[PDB]
């Protein structure tokens, strides 16, 4: 059931509407509403405010870039009450610290890797031109080339001095340090004539590629040897920042995310010069938090706790879902999806009263129970621990409030596909087979079976009556739900599809089962007559039109409900079939390689849970998403979310 | 009662908009006032000059 939703007026004067604001936000239970049109001004908050509120803004975003760079997460803590300046002390002298240390070890890491990629051809250059450093006659032009083709590149030394012009590449097998050395304007000649061949000079930034090559390969020794000491005591010293600045850093960056959720919702009120009013909505269990918070301002200053206009010109509404604590967890599995209109029916409790009793009836394997029953003990000891849930293959980080609603729908599951492994009778797929637990007649060794599951001719045509009669319940609610929904706000064409389709499912029903199905076709003729002149007279007193091509595809909606007991047969014969191939090879096959056969039926067994139980698990679900929530409309117009003031704490 | 509250507050705020236009009509009847008695008092001391 949604909350009634009620309406909150307040008013008064402008030094009060920030403190009565910020004693509003503090017990954040209330949504915001502009209020602009009648009466009032737009409310251009201030200009010191808003430059206060830039500035704060600012705050918030070096904070959270800090963070960022220090390398951790954003989560909120507790908040502290102390000055802004305060916190411009707190926040800038940490901030200059890591962002000091984050240029020096970046670009550290930029010189290092520039560096040792090229220590040894520039040492080996040096030490074979150290008898030219940087004398004024002839330029050395370097190439770190490929391999055994030197002849390609010396093509152009060949056109150059034959009997001179020193160019070679001495060793450094990893890439050729092709020298030349002639003079000035013949090296730089055949430079472009070698690079017509292909080739290319050692002009590189930081030191090597700006100065002369004695010196830079000393500087490049230098940085090699210096540079992972900086590595690893600039770690440190981000661990120790880490480790005592990150507390306080993200406490202000709650306190900064609480100041600019106050401007900015501040904005949206109505005033004048003597005065303002704004407007919320509260949700009927918040009025006395609310009630007793705004019971301390000035003499009590006026509230308006209007009960909200009804379901015309109802749409700017927010939704919320208040159902009881057995139903609670499945608020996340009904709001995948969109939100209602506060006027349509609340949804959520027909899923536990339906879909683990359906996906029983999908997995009726006591092994896959208890498998469940292991990973779920597993998943509550995770919540009992405290820690979010992290995966970086799937991206998958989740807070463990979610986690518990997790245990709860796993728990409330596999009750259900435990009676149904009862009931359908198959521990483990089936190891029936030595211990006669399960009794049919032939090889009755234990207690009885209520329905064999495995052939066709004793299970499949009352479990496919079976398996349609769920949908016959299903969708006749969902229709005589939207008549309910249709009689309520007094709009009469979804009052009348919702009869047309009732009257013509029941009439094609009716004529089904009697000229397709048994004998006695006296009795259900009637039904006919009535179901078909209820739809007539609905397209009649409607003018709707489109419904009577609609009216196949939702017999297709009732029929198809055939799915539980198709997948409930395919996984039940698929694991009874390959512990039956493993069972009996293993056994009857050597009676000592039947660890061989047990292991091996076990992995394959445990491959095809994990290959195929994410989709005969979301049967289920898909059935009742595409059947029942949109017999009854549920996706017209979003509805609107329900978010209060936060103070994210 | 969300109109009456927004009828109300139209009500004070143009109420105190008459008080300001008041306020500022009274502080300039004071100005007034107070350089009419200036100039006579001006006038009465030289006429009292004059006269001794």
């Amino acid at each position: 059931m949604i909350a009634p939703m009620e309406k909150l007026v307040l008013a008064g004067p402008k030094g009060r509407a920030k403190e009565l604001l910020q004693s509003l936000q503090q017990a954040g239970v209330v949504h915001l509403e502009t209020l602009r049109p009648e009466a009032l001004s737009a409310y251009q908050l201030s200009p010191e405010e808003r430059a206060e509120l830039r500035r704060w803004e600012a705050v918030s975003a070096g904070a959270e870039h800090t963070l960022s760079l220090l390398g951790l997460e954003a989560e909120p803590a507790r908040p502290f009450p102390e000055g802004l300046e305060a916190a411009e002390k707190a926040l800038s002298p940490i901030q200059a610290h890591a962002e000091g240390l984050t240029r020096q070890k970046q670009e550290l890491e930029e010189e290092l890797a520039l560096a040792q990629a090229y220590l040894e051809p520039l040492e080996r250059l040096a030490a074979l031109a150290h008898g030219l450093d940087k004398s004024p006659f002839l330029r050395v032009i370097p190439f770190l080339l490929t391999e055994k083709e030197l002849p390609l590149v010396e093509e152009a030394l060949r056109k150059a001095l034959e009997d001179r012009y020193l160019l070679a590449h001495e060793a450094y097998a990893g890439g050729v340090a092709a020298l030349v050395v002639v003079h000035r304007k013949e090296v730089d000649q055949a430079k472009a004539a070698l690079s017509r061949a292909g080739v290319a000079e050692l002009r590189l930034p930081g030191a090597l590629g700006e100065l002369p090559l004695s010196e830079a390969a000393r500087r490049l020794k230098e940085r090699a040897e210096a540079a992972p000491r900086e590595l690893s005591e600039v770690r440190q010293h981000l661990a120790k920042l880490a480790r005592e600045s990150a507390s306080t850093l993200q406490s202000l960056w709650t306190r900064a995310q609480d100041e600019v959720a106050r401007l900015k919702a501040l904005e949206e009120l109505a005033s004048g010069r003597f005065g303002f009013a704004l407007l919320g909505y509260v949700p009927v269990k918040a009025k006395p938090k609310v009630e007793e918070a705004l019971a301390r301002h000035k003499e009590s200053v006026v509230y308006a706790f209007e009960p909200v206009d009804e379901h015309h010109e109802a749409d700017r509404i927010p939704v919320v879902l208040d159902n009881p604590p057995w139903a609670k967890p499945f608020e996340l599995l009904v709001s995948f999806l969109n939100t209602p209109k506060y006027g349509t029916f609340d949804p959520t409790p027909v899923v536990p009263v339906f879909f683990p009793f359906w996906f029983g009836m999908i997995v009726g394997d006591i092994g896959y129970a208890l498998l469940f029953y292991l990973v779920g003990r597993w998943l509550s000891g995770y919540v009992k621990r405290n820690e979010p849930l992290v995966i970086d293959l799937f991206a998958l980080k989740l807070k463990p409030q979610v986690i518990g609603k997790l245990v709860h729908i796993l728990n409330w599951m596999v009750f259900w596909t435990v009676v149904w492994g009862v009931i359908y009778g198959e521990f483990f797929g089936t190891f029936l087979e030595h211990l006669g637990v399960f009794g049919t007649p032939e090889h009755p060794g234990l207690i009885p079976i209520l329905i064999h599951r495995i052939d066709t001719a004793k299970t499949a045509n009352l479990l496919i009556l079976l398996s349609v009669a769920f949908g016959v319940v299903l969708v006749f609610f969902g229709l005589a739900l939207r008549a309910y929904l249709g009689l309520k706000h007094r709009h009469m064409a979804h009052f009348w599809e919702g009869v047309g389709y009732l009257g013509g499912l029941v009439g094609v029903l009716a004529l089904a089962a009697s000229y397709l199905g048994n004998l006695q076709a006296g009795w259900l003729q009637g039904l006919m007559y009535l179901g078909f002149g209820v739809f007539l007279l609905a397209v009649l007193m409607s003018r709707i039109w489109l419904m009577i091509p609609e009216i196949f595809t939702q017999a297709g909606h009732i029929l198809s409900h055939i799915r539980i007991y198709a997948v409930g047969a395919a996984g039940g014969i698929l694991a009874g079939l390959l512990t039956d191939v493993g069972f009996a090879l293993a056994e009857r096959l050597g009676l000592l390689g039947v660890l061989l056969g047990l292991l091996v039926a076990g992995v394959l067994h445990l491959l095809i849970l994990l290959l195929t139980t994410l989709g005969h698990m979301l049967q289920p679900i898909r059935l009742l998403w595409v059947e029942f929530f949109t017999k009854f409309g549920f996706y017209e117009e979003n509805g609107r979310p329900y978010r209060p003031f936060k103070s994210v704490r | 009662g969300g109109l009456g509250l927004i009828k109300s507050l139209a009500e004070k705020e143009k109420q105190l908009l008459e008080r300001l236009e008041a306020a500022k009509k009274e502080a300039e009847e004071r100005v007034k006032r107070a350089e009419a008695e200036a100039k006579a008092l001006l006038e009465e001391a030289e006429a009292k000059a004059k006269a001794l």
